[PDB]
């Protein structure tokens, strides 16, 4: 029986599911935040130790505990309480009696041919989730789409502040990430008391979190991605623990096609990124994409990608210091993910210029000629 | 079948469009076989004019070459697709040979 | 030659930036005339 061990590893999305139910229930704000938002902060801890992923049991440990503890003080009503708590209090416990170690003292650091290709496709898919096409571009893009577009002001702190300067930087991109789920478990606990208390009306561009539902409806998103995130990245950390560049290209067409599939960005990003400065300029036509465009000259006007090679921190540079000042803009919209979009794939073939780089024959036919 | 008949119907149009261009294709052996080529791959040409101009009156022989670097070579794909390929592969030499009839029709058209 | 078309739509799309018809298309020439600039190599392109 498989499902006997994939229970007792079911146990840490179990809990969110009950904690999601001790949400919008109890306690507006305590409960919320010591169930699901801690256990998600757990969450956080183990990612944040970069080797203790799904081991951290100590805290994990007291988790319960601190759980347990609220129900026996407290949790119709009165049996409204004792039913729902327990409820989740009965999962919890069970972990702490038996089954501990599946989740998190197990998963450690330290049929016929269809099938068969259905799980080899799992597999790339997930490796590719394990790359930097998912550990990064997706997040952030839910980030500036739940930030800049979204609930604007204050949630500064979970983009123009982190995500500005870990895109050109990447050596702090996954502390960035960890200290964006804290923030945002922050930012949760703090619109729980919404802001009707008493209103006499210091001033960051307060919006004030007037709905309910709709208004913690999606720093919750962008907290649930950071989590799935970092799920498909130690899953292939620990599969990785335990359990062709231009040779392929002269061969035939699925050479063609693999080259490019894992050297588009090596190669095409610089005039990729010249094309994305043009996205931003019509998708914007203001003052501040002239800024964007005289830059595009400049690195244009530099020709020899050796030259645009030294520019290009100070390009970086630019695109992550104009986010941030579009921000304070808007505070003190989407051009701020059309920038964005610069900045990602610029800071990409940043990492790219100065690292990585430091039958068909009828189709070469048509390109080559 | 009607898609049979249509197979046979296009290789017969490839056959009439070759009777059309055969004077510039055999213009096209003589020169262009020992021109065009395209098909070198990996990094620059070793022996530049050697390997085109020097390969491989109207209708000439084995003057130059034989076919040491594989006079089929082009003729592999080419007659590999024998159906749908090779019928424009015809109808585009027929409109290079007879370029000047194609800009009259345009421009009466 | 090719760097200075490319300059002239580089030129075309900033200006049109500093309006006061649109890029989309200049655009797709930008692409393009990036493309070509880059394919002509000193290997492929010198076949």
């Amino acid at each position: 029986e498989l499902v006997k061990g994939v229970y007792a590893k079911y146990w840490i999305y179990v809990c969110a599911g009950m904690f999601i139910v001790v949400s919008f229930a109890g306690r507006l704000v305590v409960y919320k935040i010591v169930y699901m938002f801690l256990f998600l902060l757990c969450l956080t801890l183990f990612q944040v130790y970069y080797s203790l992923w799904r081991k951290l049991l100590k805290a994990f440990w007291w988790l319960v505990v601190a759980y347990t503890m609220l129900v026996l003080i407290a949790v119709s009503e009165l049996f409204s309480s004792i039913l729902v708590p327990g409820f989740f209090l009965l999962a919890c416990i069970l972990q702490l009696h038996y089954f501990h170690r599946p989740f998190m003292q197990l998963t450690d650091m330290e049929l016929e041919l269809a099938a068969g290709f259905s799980d080899v496709l799992s597999r790339v898919q997930v490796f590719l989730r394990r790359l930097l096409e998912l550990h990064v571009f997706k997040l952030v893009a839910l980030y500036t789409v739940w930030v800049a577009l979204k609930e604007v002001s204050v949630m500064n702190l979970l983009l123009v502040v982190l995500w500005a300067f870990a895109l050109p930087y990447p050596r702090f991109r996954p502390m960035a990430s960890c200290l964006s789920t804290v923030w945002t478990c922050v930012i949760i606990v703090c619109k729980m008391l919404y802001q009707l208390k008493v209103v006499n009306p210091n001033w960051f561009g307060v919006r004030k979190g007037f709905p309910n539902l709709g208004y913690i409806q999606n720093h919750l998103q962008v907290l649930l991605l950071l989590v799935f995130e970092a799920i498909v990245y130690r899953r292939q950390e620990h599969y990785r623990r335990q359990h062709g560049t231009r040779q392929q290209l002269d061969q035939d067409l699925l050479g063609c096609l693999k080259y490019f599939i894992n050297f588009f960005f090596y190669k095409f990003g610089l005039e990729i990124c010249f094309l994305m400065a043009v996205n931003v300029i019509g998708q914007r036509m203001n003052f501040l994409v002239t800024l964007h465009g005289c830059w595009l000259v400049a690195i244009l006007t530099r020709r020899h990608r050796q030259a645009i090679a030294r520019l290009w921190p100070n390009y970086c540079l630019f695109l992550a210091l104009f986010l941030l000042y579009q921000y304070l803009l808007c505070l003190g919209s989407t051009n701020l993910i059309s920038d964005f979009l610069l900045l990602l794939c610029a800071s990409q073939q940043w990492q790219v210029f100065s690292a990585e780089r430091t039958y068909l024959d009828m189709l070469k036919v048509a390109v080559f000629r | 079948f009607l898609w049979m008949l249509g197979q046979a119907l296009v290789d017969e149009l490839t056959r009439w469009l070759q009777e059309f261009t055969r004077h510039h294709g055999t213009m096209s052996d003589v020169l262009r076989a020992e021109r065009y080529l395209l098909t070198q791959e990996l990094l620059q040409g070793g022996e530049v004019h050697r390997g085109v101009l020097d390969q491989l009156a109207s209708e000439l022989l084995l003057d130059r070459r034989l076919r040491i670097p594989e006079l089929e070579e082009a003729e592999l794909f080419a007659e590999g697709q024998g159906r749908a390929l090779r019928l424009l592969r015809a109808v585009y030499q027929c409109v290079a040979a007879h370029s000047e009839l194609l800009c009259y029709f345009i421009i009466i058209l | 030659l090719w760097d200075c078309l490319i300059l002239y739509n580089v030129t075309v799309i900033i200006s049109k930036n500093m309006l006061s018809a649109g890029i989309i298309w200049d655009s797709v020439c930008f692409f393009f005339l990036l493309l070509q600039r880059r394919v002509f190599l000193s290997h492929y392109y010198l076949h």
